[PDB]
């Protein structure tokens, strides 16, 4: 259809004028010197006016920090466990591990805790 | 839990917040499916050994 | 597989947008931008203020 | 609240060991955050012993026990390694002797 | 209100300072002594060494 453009027809219309006004401005020019400086001495006082210028939403913001905080921890710890097999630290450390612990079959301990999960405390009181 | 080397410790922890999840009354029942799906598909990310 | 290369095209989208807008941008119009940057210098001084101001862990850096 | 500070004892437990605290001044920081939470509690809801409150306090005897943990094995950690290099800087001066 | 919070709080401490007289508490008191005995002759050592 030819009507659905007219108003960016009317828009657009506007652009054009501007556009050729602008150069009889500058044609119309050696006040270029006089011009500058204003912006140029504008610029610093602007500059300077700038310079002088210049519950539960608490603790889910504390959350957040300790949570960074956490993530990093863990960080920085993981690359010492990571050097397991040449260190010989983390072996003479699971040596005294596996000596304390004295004092398996893993899928059996899961079925047992999961026997009881949601019960633990009722039942301990 | 598991950095120290007792998954013990993890399993109670894990349960600990799937039995607070399941218990709540302020939430419908597709939430509480919701929650725990979710974190029990997290879960298994999180593992770093086949044990 | 044209599946496993989705993210990757997905965060490449975006720099090439902003490539072609920059360049756009400094088409459109500039003696005041280069005063502003000048002025930066005193933060640079404001900053060189500070700047210009410039029991076995004690036994081992003895040991060193 | 709870998830503040659960996240608050373990964050707080690497903090302690790397000060070289005894694990005194640990267990009461720990008795003194405990109590502050049960006290509040107070307020925010009878904490009449039903199914909720029970879980709530099941899951704050796990946040407790899991810092209890790690603190040890960190300083089990810590120990080893300053071991090893207190050994190496005593062989070191066996050697600059043995030059000298 | 104040009288029951009370009574409900100091039930609260109480199961929580029992908990860790019954059987596996007590095992776990055991593992802590050991692992204190573990690093404590590791500092001595690094200090004398130093």
């Amino acid at each position: 259809m030819i009507w659905m453009f007219a108003a960016a027809a009317a828009q657009m219309i506007q652009g054009g004028l501007q556009y050729a006004q602008d150069a009889k401005n500058q044609r119309r020019q050696a006040d270029q010197k006089y011009n500058e400086a204003v912006r140029s001495a504008s610029a610093r006082q602007i500059t300077e006016i700038n310079t002088q210028r210049s519950s539960v939403e608490q603790n889910l913001q504390e959350v957040g920090v300790q949570l960074a905080a956490a993530e990093g921890n863990l960080m920085q710890n993981a690359e010492l466990t990571e050097l397991s097999l040449d260190s010989s630290v983390m072996n003479t450390v699971d040596q005294a591990r596996n000596s304390i612990r004295e004092l398996t079959d893993w899928a059996a301990t899961g079925s047992a805790v999961g026997q009881i999960g949601t019960s633990m405390v009722a039942n301990k009181l | 839990a598991q950095q120290s080397g007792d998954t013990e410790q993890a399993l109670q922890n894990v349960n600990s917040f799937i039995s607070s999840v399941t218990h709540d009354d302020s939430i419908t029942a597709e939430n509480k499916i919701k929650y725990t799906s979710q974190f029990v598909v997290n879960a298994f990310a999180n593992a770093n050994s086949t044990g | 597989m044209i599946w496993m290369f989705a993210a990757a095209a997905a965060q490449m989208i975006q720099g090439g947008l902003q490539y072609a807008q920059d360049a756009k941008n400094q088409r459109r119009q500039k003696a005041d931008q280069k005063y502003n940057e000048a002025v930066r210098s005193a933060s640079a001084r404001q900053i060189t203020e500070i700047n210009t101001q410039r029991s076995v862990e004690q036994n081992l850096q003895e040991v060193g | 609240a709870l998830a503040s500070f659960q996240l608050g004892l373990q964050n707080t437990a690497q903090q302690y060991v790397n000060s070289g605290k005894t694990p005194e001044e640990f267990n009461v920081h720990v008795q003194q955050q405990t109590n502050q939470l049960l006290q509040e509690a107070g307020a925010q809801g009878l904490n009449l012993n039903d199914k909720d409150w029970q879980a709530w306090l099941g899951s704050v005897e796990h946040s407790r026990n899991t810092a209890n943990a790690s603190y040890q094995d960190l300083n089990l950690k810590r120990a080893a390694v300053l071991q090893e290099q207190s050994w190496g800087a005593r062989g070191n001066a066996a050697i600059a002797d043995f030059v000298t | 209100k104040t009288a029951q919070a009370a009574q409900q709080t100091a039930s609260a401490k109480g199961y929580l300072e029992g908990q860790q007289d019954s059987q596996q508490g007590r095992e776990k008191q055991v593992r802590n002594f050991f692992t204190k005995e573990a690093y404590e002759q590791g500092y001595n050592s690094a200090s004398v060494n130093s």
